[PDB]
């Protein structure tokens, strides 16, 4: 399905849909609230990432119980 | 056990009625309660309730152990009771698949009869006759040797 | 057979089923916290000059930018596979479920109930 | 809330709430004016009398049947049957609950999105979707294969589906079914001595087919045997006396449905219109196809009639593959109970035709994405 | 960790993990959509069948081949078998193995390139090798010389090798397979009366291929006795019964491949294209050639092309020479068995294509040292 299209995707994700953005550009108590900022949203992507692993094994887990029910159907 | 009695303190009175007028249609003066398994399985039928014929043939044979036909109606509408149903589906099945998750301490996509006996006994429960053989010969009902996920549903499964 | 026994049986499964739900739930709070603590760094609110704040804010930019990327890519890891998910949830259910489908009624209910209408 | 599963048909009207086992109230679809004078003053007599009520005072009134063949022919009257289904045998408001419909396959176009224009109109109902009866007739087997015949009383058609992908190329569709059959029965008749004539005698000769009437399973030794003894001949007795006698006149009535060419009819009978519906289907699934094979509708309830399409099939088909023939005893109200399971269903409760839609893109929304 | 030895084929994918003696999985390379529309809802109607799924199926679908003649044509198709092959039929991912593809000689840069960019960034492989398809069905024939025909079923090819060291100027590849056998055979078949028109009896036809033809050991004779007798008449029972009954059909259909005017081709046949290539090589290596002759390949199969080779050749060949041709009964997969006897091999455990030299060069690493 033009993979290319895909390819494309993830790379727009990693470096133009992220938001991403030069900041440490400015005054003092600006740049710490920008810093701070930034700081605890990666934050909470950390646990996001970190829910995503565990949903993950979740995931795999259930997979296990699949080929489970499927070695058991045939 | 327990569950009977409490269901007799919390006797339902829409269901009491139909329990009456089975009282009403049964007895003949002063009757003792002969036990008509016939009238008990035609008087399930005709109050809205649908007793399995199998469930018509339990209750001809789960009847006057006292030999004597007539019999308590304790231990009558206890029966009558506890064979209609009066539950919600025994939890959900996502519930299932989340407690299985807790369970499979084992990891291996499935749990283990003797893993669930390792976990009762965790529990710190009586293990006896009525416990011990049949839970662990239902529990992995296929005999696989592990109790799958849907041997785990089939189990328990409708209870609450 | 007696009913009791299941009931009693269903009892215990229920306590067990209780204690390992809050059990799995703590142990996911406090490990959560825990990778947080070890991952989030605390930012200060002293002890940098301005200089020192801007360095220390661009470094954390970049850490910023890592971990970013990081938690995407697992994220597109974690929807493809669970796109993948329901795909055999779907055909597992074609498995077993494609005949237990039609199964679904609520019948009988009223019309045996209604021999007085005429 | 619930759905309303209304089945239009031709012949029988079977309404009921979605969820249920069978049809809430089932009654003919006919309206019948009266057609004397009426001298009684004050007696309270309507204009027309519809539904169950036209079966009980058919002797003074002239029925006439809103459908004839699938099709409707008579707007007006459809409607009054619809608002007495509605308001008299069910006392549900239709601007609470969305209905599902039923139309036979290959019909005109401009009958749908009429039926579409009143059901959202004048009765104004919240949300209506119409569906194909053979696909119900499918779901209630509880099957998802299988090419089904489903002969009404109005038009027989027969869809064959696999693994659920339908093919419209193969649907044939015949107009023979119970109505052409009554109107057969009442015209053998005349052989003995009975004449019925009036509008209100054909529901006479209905049940004289329903009662009596079966499907031989072999045509020329039962039409021999008939001719010499004299086992066969089975009484009835007529709403007022004078009992009748029919002869060799039950298995040629239902007869007719292996034979058109005794009404005249060109085509061939259900049993090969099935065998050439399942031919025009692709090499591979016709095995399933022959392995799966449905009957349902009303007419289909002929005594015996699951053993002479069996024979004839197994006739026609090659030797190697094994025919068998789903009968389920509760052949009449299959498509609605297929109908109560489609409507049942979680999934598709996304595909009705919301009112909203309807008023952004008029009737012909029908015919588009939601079928 | 062990290495995933795939062999991507056209015709049939056979997959498995290096050091066992046979495929894991082995199911047909063709990607099936469904065709018809499609009635039943909540039935799970997938968008595309891959695989064996689309084997059961076909009847509803339009199977195509995304492999016509070695190279590929439909790259999305291919990166959906891929990923089939990878996770359903050996459930393990392939970020942890390497894996060994294999080619035919010959074959367009393009193809390769874009097959290298797929495994490495699509499914994200540490490491993988593209081999020519007529080397490992060298390995596996325990040999170090001899000329390998690998007649598949979209191109064959004919690599001469001595004593380890291949010669380049020497392959002659042609483009007769067993999917023009299949197409010849079908159109040879309307001859009788039976007409295999559908993509999905395509399948049908390559089924009756397999089961009864055979290569003819003198063709005149064989013409000339099919044509008196009926001893030749063997029949064969289709998918739905109406058996059917092949002539001389039998040995015409494989006959192609000793005769490629049969369907137009003006090449020469598979008897004498390796006669060619082994005189093309040098004058003192001929009779190793000769005495060494190697057959592999999934249409080498048909009973009797082992002495009609054999014949050919040494009528073709000088008087002196022993002519011997190699056919093991493992033929079929003998490809993937060398394959999995080179991904074993330690010595070779250092020609991998690293990621990060991937990384370093691009694609375009694949002609590189690394070959
Ligand atoms: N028990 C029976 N035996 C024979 N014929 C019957 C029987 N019941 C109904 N029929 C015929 O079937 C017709 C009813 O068919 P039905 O399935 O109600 O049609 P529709 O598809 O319009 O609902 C009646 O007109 C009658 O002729
Ligand atoms: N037993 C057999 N007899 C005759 N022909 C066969 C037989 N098995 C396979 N073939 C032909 O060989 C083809 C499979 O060849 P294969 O070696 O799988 O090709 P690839 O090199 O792409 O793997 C099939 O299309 C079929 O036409
Ligand atoms: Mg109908
Ligand atoms: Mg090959």
């Amino acid at each position: 399905g033009k993979r290319q299209t895909e390819r494309e995707k993830k790379k727009k994700i990693l470096a133009e849909r992220r938001k991403a953005l030069a900041i440490d550009h400015l005054n003092e108590d600006q740049l710490r609230e920008k810093a701070k900022e930034l700081w605890q949203s990666i934050h909470n992507l950390e646990a996001e990432k970190f829910d995503l692993q565990e949903k993950f094994k979740q995931q795999k887990y259930e997979i296990n119980v699949l080929r489970n029910r499927i070695n058991d159907n045939q | 056990d327990d569950i009977y009695k409490a269901a007799v303190e919390q006797l339902t009175e829409e269901q009491k009625n139909e329990f009456k007028a089975a009282f009403d249609i049964f007895v003949l003066g002063a009757e003792d309660g002969c036990i008509s398994t016939k009238e008990l399985g035609k008087v399930m039928r005709m109050l809205g309730q649908n007793p399995t014929p199998e469930e018509l043939q339990e209750m001809i044979d789960e009847v006057d152990e006292d030999g004597s036909g007539t019999v308590d109606f304790d231990e009558f509408l206890v029966m009558m009771v506890r064979c209609m149903k009066d539950d919600s589906k025994g939890k959900s099945e996502e519930e299932l698949s989340d407690l299985f998750r807790m369970f499979d301490k084992n990891a291996d996509g499935y749990i283990d009869l003797d893993e669930l006996k390792m976990m009762l006994q965790a529990t710190g429960e009586t293990i006896t006759e009525d416990d011990i053989e049949e839970l662990m010969k239902d529990g992995d009902k296929n005999n696989d040797g592990r109790i799958d996920y849907d041997e785990f549903l089939e189990f328990m499964k409708g209870v609450e | 057979i007696s009913a009791s026994r299941k009931l009693q049986l269903k009892t215990l499964m229920l306590q067990i089923a209780k204690q390992e739900m809050e059990r799995e739930a703590e142990e996911r709070r406090g490990e959560k916290g825990r990778v947080l603590r070890t991952r989030c760094q605390p930012l200060e609110l002293d002890g940098l000059g301005f200089e020192e704040l801007q360095d220390l804010c661009r470094q954390l930019h970049a850490r910023v930018d890592k971990v970013d990327e990081e938690r995407y890519d697992v994220e597109a890891k974690v929807t493809k596979n669970i796109t993948e998910i329901a795909d055999l949830t779907q055909k597992i259910y074609d498995l077993r479920g494609k005949f237990k489908r039609p199964t679904l009624r609520r019948v009988r209910i009223s019309a045996d109930a209604m021999m007085q209408a005429l | 809330t619930t759905a309303l599963v209304c089945d239009n048909g031709s012949g029988l009207v079977k309404a009921g709430f979605a969820g249920d086992d069978a049809p809430r109230a089932v009654f003919p679809s006919i309206v019948g004016r009266p057609r004397h004078q009426g001298v009684m003053v004050g007696m309270g007599q309507k204009d027309s009398y519809v539904g169950d009520e036209a079966q009980s005072k058919r002797g003074i009134l002239t029925l006439k049947y809103p459908i004839e063949h699938g099709i409707i022919t008579n707007w007006d009257d459809m409607e009054k049957i619809w608002h007495h289904t509605f308001y008299n045998e069910l006392r549900v408001a239709p601007e609470e609950h969305p209905t599902l419909l039923t139309e036979a396959p290959l019909n005109p176009k401009a009958n749908r999105e009429k039926m579409t224009q009143i059901m959202f109109e004048t009765f104004n109902v919240p949300a209506m979707y119409v569906a194909i009866q053979a696909v119900l007739s499918l779901y209630a087997s509880g099957r998802t294969t299988g090419i089904v015949l489903d002969s009404g009383d109005g038009v027989t058609h027969n869809v064959p589906i696999y693994e659920g992908y339908a093919l419209p190329h193969a649907i044939m569709r015949l107009d023979l079914a119970g109505r052409d059959l009554t109107d057969y029965l009442m015209k053998i008749l005349t052989e003995r001595g009975y004449s019925f004539v009036t509008t209100a005698e054909r529901e006479i000769v209905r049940d004289i087919k329903e009662k009596l009437c079966y499907v031989a399973l072999d045509f020329e030794n039962e039409m021999a045997t008939a001719a010499s003894s004299s086992s066969l001949e089975k009484s009835y007795e007529l709403p007022d006396g004078q009992v009748i006698t029919i002869g060799n006149e039950r298995f040629r009535c239902p007869e007719t449905l292996f034979q058109p060419s005794f009404i005249g009819m060109e085509s061939a009978g259900i049993h090969e219109t099935t065998y050439n519906s399942i031919m025009k289907c692709d090499i591979d699934i016709r095995k399933d196809l022959y392995a799966n094979n449905v009957l349902s509708g009303g007419t289909t309830m002929y005594p015996g009639i699951a053993d002479r399409m069996q024979k004839e099939i197994t006739a026609l088909a090659p030797s190697t593959m094994k025919i068998k023939i789903i009968a389920p005893p509760e052949r009449k109200y299959s498509v609605w109970i297929g109908g109560s399971i489609l409507a049942s269903l979680s999934t598709f409760q996304q595909m009705w035709i919301s009112k909203q839609e309807y008023d952004e893109a008029g009737p012909s929304i029908v015919h588009r994405k939601c079928f």
